């Protein structure tokens, strides 16, 4: 769907791309790797907002 | 009386504060600077974050005569 | 950026050595070096606030 979906924001830009980059390699972990960035982007969401330079936790 | 009274009194108060221990000490930026010059140049001798506090504190030791200087006109 | 923070430490005192109306100038000048590694000690993460404190010392 992300490909038939037409990406509005540069965020979901790479998502349709990375899901496809995952999908080009192999058809699974694809629809997920969309969420998992955001899922990490939710994990570091308040972190970056808390005290955290994510450079620490992202490494 | 708002002049003479408290003049005699703050004389009376300082005169006590000498006649007890008579310490002749010098203001007017001459202490204000050099206290800072010590402190500010000593401010970098504690590698604790308040080393910033220590530095910017000292020019406040100098901030009093700064005002006196415009009052003086300098 | 150590030479930033390194000499930021010093030139202040040497600014302070200058006296004159530009001692407060050159010291402010000398300070400015500290913020470059601050942002660097910022961007690389964690604490710039600490980083330059001890370093200049």
């Amino acid at each position: 769907i992300l490909k038939l979906l037409e990406v509005e924001h540069p965020a979901a830009k790479v998502l349709c791309e990375l899901a496809d980059l995952q999908d080009k390699e192999v058809g699974d972990g694809t629809t997920s790797v969309v969420i998992i960035a955001a899922e990490l982007l939710k994990n570091a969401d308040e972190l970056v907002k808390q005290k955290i330079h994510p450079t620490s936790v992202i490494s | 009386i708002e002049e003479a009274k408290r003049s005699l009194h703050d004389a009376l108060c300082v005169i006590r504060n000498l006649i007890r221990d008579n310490r002749v000490v010098y203001g007017g930026g001459a202490a204000e600077i050099s206290c800072a010059l010590a402190v500010s140049q000593e401010a970098d001798k504690c590698p604790t974050l308040e080393q910033y506090a220590m530095r910017a504190f000292a020019d406040a030791l100098e901030v009093i005569p700064m005002a006196l200087s415009e009052n003086s006109g300098m | 950026g150590a030479p930033e923070i390194e000499l930021a430490l010093r030139l202040t005192e040497y600014s302070r050595t200058l006296s004159g109306m530009e001692s407060y100038c050159v010291r402010a000048f000398a300070d400015a070096m500290e913020v470059i590694p601050s942002t660097l000690a910022e961007n690389a993460g964690l604490n710039p606030i600490s980083t330059v404190t001890e370093l200049r010392n």
